[PDB]
RNA sequence: UCUGGUGACUAUAGCAAGGAGGUCACACCUGUUCCCAUGCCGAACACAGAAGUUAAGGUCUUUAGCGACGAUGGUAGCCAACUUACGUUCCGCUAGAGUAGAACGUUGCCAGGC
RNA sequence: GCUUACAAGUAGUCAGAGCCCGUUAAUGGGUGAUGGCGUGCCUUUUGUAGAAUGAACCGGCGAGUUACGAUUUGAUGCAAGGUUAAGCAGUAAAUGUGGAGCCGUAGCGAAAGCGAGUCUGAAUAGGGCGUUUAGUAUUUGGUCGUAGACCCGAAACCAG
RNA sequence: AUUAUUGGAGGUAGAGCACUGUUUGGACGAGGCCGAAUUCAGACAAACUCCGAAUGCCAAUUAAUUUAACUUGGGAGUCAGAACAUGGGUGAUAAGGUCCGUGUUCGAAAGGGAAACAGCCCAGACCACCAGCUAAGGUCCCAAAAUAUAUGUUAAGUGGAAAAGGAUGUGGCGUUGCCACAACUAGAGUCGAGUGACACUGCGCCGAAAAUGUACCGGGGCUAAACAUAUUACCGAAGCUGUGGAUUGUCCUUGGACAAUGGUAGGAGAGCGUUCUAAGGGCGUUGAAGCAUGAUCGUAAGGACAUGUGGAGCGCUUAG
RNA sequence: GCGGUCGCCUCCUAAAAGGUAACGGAGGCGCUCAAAGGUUCCCUCAGAAUGGUUGGAAAUCAUUCAUAGAGUGUAAAGGCAUAAGGGAGCUUGACUGCGAGACCUACAAGUCGAGCAGGGUCGAAAGACGGACUUAGUGAUCCGGUGGUUCCGCAUGGAAGGGCCAUCGCUCAACGGAUAAAAGCUACCCCGGGGAUAACAGGCUUAUCUCCCCCAAGAGUUCACAUCGACGGGGAGGUU
């Protein structure tokens, strides 16, 4: 019910589709976090823009 | 170096920006465009009607609505609603 | 509830064979005397009448052989992704057509003699 | 004064012994045995360490300006109004006086014309531009127009 | 703007032969020695479709996050682009070739790795520090960190540069079969212990010739300091964290903040100094301006103050 | 340079919205039609063989297999048996003034439109018609000429003349049209520029070129592997 998500790669050299998601999260710089709470809507979010953030919780 | 044995070709034409222009489930406006297109690929429906052998336009305001005719036909139309 | 009549379904609704009944009602059946009329012959287009019949059509019941709808298990293709130099290969998502086993000889709409 | 004859260098910069100093007094100054890092500057280019262009060195001089208009912004004065020109008596005083004029307060139409409406024309009907009114005078900044108009440079043409 | 649930438009990759065109053949009709069209199986298509994705596009007036967006005006610059990875045309499935389409980086981007290398991989520099944790890539010496551990693979220095082929190379995967097969021989009998085609392989071998000098591991050198896996430890950037300070735009409505601060053509804002004028107040033969030197002050353009030389003018504050 | 092209329409390339380049691959247009136009009826495609002076395998109307493989005035695609295809009568809507809204788009242009007034044709009527199944068949402004021409016609009124409204004629095909009056040579050439763009040399590439192999067909009466070398295939070199 609460999941908080971790930039650990950069957004320099990737599309800009994935560059809007990674800052509609929330993310601002690398190595930042931002505790949210977990919807359907959150989940489908991470999926797009994976292989560059960290999932706990 | 040598004038060489041109081109039988290189002619063609403006295209035309055939196709849909409104969108299944939106609102519209008494007498706005819809479709356009060469020959009736999608028949009128209900409240629409067919102008010079195209451009299949709105009557009535309410919401667009894309469906099936017979068994390989389709159609547009319009309902009242609000 | 049977048939006749209107309005929904992707031929699942079919062409290919037949089976069997009645004229309440669709049919085959008499000609130009009239309404209309084939640049062409009242078979289509019309009329008054029906003594004669059920073949066919019409309806059900049979053939899955005749063709569409074709649920899974795969697989081609593809969107990301890490590699390598790709006519590739691995890793995650969505996974087709065709091929089967099938469903398969329409669900009804609302009325008329019952 | 300090340093240099086994050494490969856009010559600096960061760290650092030794030998001399003594200031605008502060975690001061001069010299540099060794170590790490490092291909000048301007222009023109998709890209210049470039074997693309320019400059021997030093000093002095050397390129968006002014007059009259147009439009927009800030500032101030008065406000349905705002303001003067050429003049004339004055420290070449630029403050008085000077109401020809200019903008705004009402538009629409090719015009006659009518007017909060008007043209359209067969149509008051549907439409177009208006109506709900804040402007104006001087100055400051930005850009533009007519003048050479940011500066330097031609082959050539005509007159005496 | 992105995402989750839903609706709709379309005909590409791929398939397919149901139309159109083009094919290979077996039984197929079409003269007096060998034919038109057809028939059961099949094959091909940028201008062939009974079919038909993924992705993208337009709406959703539907929730969760996030921070834009549109209209009018002032001022602009740009109209020679390049490589890499994919999807095609053209050429010779030639070019660091040429023309379009979708992305990223360079252009206008420093820092780390690829020995050196605008476009490849990792990552976006406001300033101070002789603090810490990581990314790509790496840990015998040059040169920061394992001469680490466990397991296999490889005898060429393969690693550390090409192909059709060729073969008594091989570690793994299945066979097949004599209880003979190495010395028997037809172009018949024994003794004692492994033999081979074939099939998929993984790593090798030969095929492999160029002009200044070893001469592509970067060099010394290595049988593990090579390759394929596993797990670890540590090193590694101007990335992130720790500590002090500068500016903003916010915010709250006095300093803690909240965020943010690469930059070319361009747009906007705040300042420093030079010559002259006006007003006020000043300095100067007890030495002005200029010139020379110095270890001083401000976030930058800059500003003071002593000391020497010089011998008559020159600052400061506010505005033009 | 020579040659060929220059405007408008259809398809493929174009990667399932729209848009998208090359001296990339194919065809067309500069009209025609009183009917091939409007309205009300009525009808129906090919590839198929029958045995019919005659047969030209095919000149005929049938009949049935006939699934659009036919026909559309004109090229091509998208469409259509509502037939949008084939005939028949009647007629002129191939009408006047307007049009909410929308597609396309730098601009000028270009495209479609319910309906509102008026007058009508067709049909018993409900209704249908603002030109041909749909997309090509032209070209601004200026000037000049014509007719009707509720406007200004200047000292008053007439009044050539201008203006609104409706027509007409060039030719601008280099087809958004420099002034609708435009040919060559410079080996004597001159100035401003560029490796944005050729000749020589360097670099990339290897069609051709020179080698090396692979299969071996053929040449030797034997011996395809003494030697020669058919097509075809795989490489190296950078000396044409």
């Amino acid at each position: 019910a609460k999941l908080q998500i971790t930039l650990t790669r950069s957004v320099i050299g990737r599309p800009e589709t994935q560059r809007k998601t990674v800052e509609a999260l929330g993310l601002k710089k690398t190595n930042s976090s931002v505790v949210v709470e977990d919807n359907p809507a959150i989940r489908g979010q991470i999926n797009k823009v994976k292989h560059l953030v960290t999932v706990e919780e | 170096k040598k004038g060489v044995s041109s081109t039988k070709n290189g002619r063609d034409s403006e295209s035309k920006r055939l196709g849909a222009k409104r969108a299944d489930g939106q609102f519209v406006t008494g007498g706005s465009i819809l479709y356009r297109q060469r020959g009736t690929k999608i028949y009128p429906g209900e409240n629409v009607g067919r102008g010079g052998d195209d451009t299949l336009f709105a009557k009535i305001d309410g919401v667009v609505k894309f469906e099936r005719k017979g068994r390989d036909k389709k159609q547009v139309s319009v309902y009242a609603v609000a």
